[PDB]
């Protein structure tokens, strides 16, 4: 995350970090339920072998606690050339105990989320990821506010394509975005106090660029597909 | 603005029209309070919520 705030104590506590075998991160999830977590497709060729971490703010210090993956589930339409479809589940082996920075965030219903959630102002996104578009992962969880985007303004900023199963947001010159590491993570938005899972940070042409925005996963394409990863 | 497009329909969370009038109901781990509006928590760690 390039700009925002860190997550203070309690406050981004679905966020899941994907680590690789020498235990450093590399990519984001967000917690669905005890057995589930919600990440980017694009993110499981980054790493053979992973496992999750959950209630971790800090990666420099020992509520956390380590989950290895039983089931991947990564969506079969995920094509690496546009990023389209980059929507993954991972069940895990042991489920996760809630506590104190550890918590699902909600799923919403479809039409709700669309005519709701997707027209508010703004949604958050949050991550250990690069700081500057040029740098070392984030130790810090990092949380930002960002923006929903105009569908027909991302396109025209766009070299690459927007297909219906992503969304932008962010800032068009004001310096804060997502960046590299931050992907799979989760994008949430808030109403009445409760936070939705609106997103899935994908990508972006750079981090923070003038004149580009975030891509995000439209979680609201799959909660079917996701409904149905979780039963089976 | 009328119906779900009122304040929601006044529902703390999911708001549907069913003939011509507001049905609200809740993410899975809550219930609909008595007043067919609010959704309360069914145990520890809802989902949604800051652990604060
Ligand atoms: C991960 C990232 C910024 S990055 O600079 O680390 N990686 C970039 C490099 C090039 N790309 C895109 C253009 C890319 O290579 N794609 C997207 C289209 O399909 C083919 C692959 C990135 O995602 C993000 C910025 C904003 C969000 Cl949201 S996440």
């Amino acid at each position: 995350i390039v700009g925002g705030q860190e997550c203070k104590d309690g406050e981004c506590p679905w966020q899941a970090l994907l680590i690789n075998e020498e235990n450093e991160g590399f990519c984001g999830g967000t917690i669905l339920s005890e057995f589930y977590i919600l990440t980017a497709a694009h993110c499981l060729y980054q790493a053979k072998r992973f496992k999750v971490r959950v209630g971790d703010r800090n990666t420099e210090q020992e509520g956390e606690a380590v989950h290895e993956v039983e089931v991947v589930i990564k969506h079969n339409r995920f094509t690496k050339e546009t990023y389209d479809f980059d929507i993954a589940v991972l069940r895990l082996k042991t489920p996760i105990t809630f506590r104190m920075n550890v918590a699902p965030a909600c799923l919403p219903e479809r039409d709700w989320a669309e005519s709701t959630l997707m027209t508010q102002k703004t949604g958050i996104v949050s991550g250990f990821g690069r700081t500057h578009e040029k740098g070392r992962q984030s130790t810090r969880l990092k949380m930002l506010e960002v923006p929903y985007v105009d569908r027909n303004s991302c396109k025209l900023s766009s070299s690459f394509i927007i297909t219906q199963n992503m969304f932008c947001a962010g800032y068009d010159t004001k310096q804060e975005d997502a960046c590299q590491g931050d992907s799979g993570g989760p994008h949430v938005t808030r109403f009445k106090d409760t936070y939705f899972v609106t997103g899935i940070v994908s990508w972006g042409e750079g981090c923070a660029r003038k004149g580009k925005y975030g891509i995000y996963t439209k979680v609201t394409a799959f909660l079917k597909w996701i409904d149905r990863s979780m039963k089976t | 603005r009328k119906l779900c497009s009122l304040d929601n329909g006044d529902c703390d969370q999911f708001c549907h029209e069913e003939q011509n009038s507001v049905v609200c109901s809740c993410a899975r781990g809550y219930t609909l309070a008595d007043n067919g509006k609010a959704c309360i928590p069914t145990g520890p760690y809802p989902c949604g919520k800051q652990t604060l």
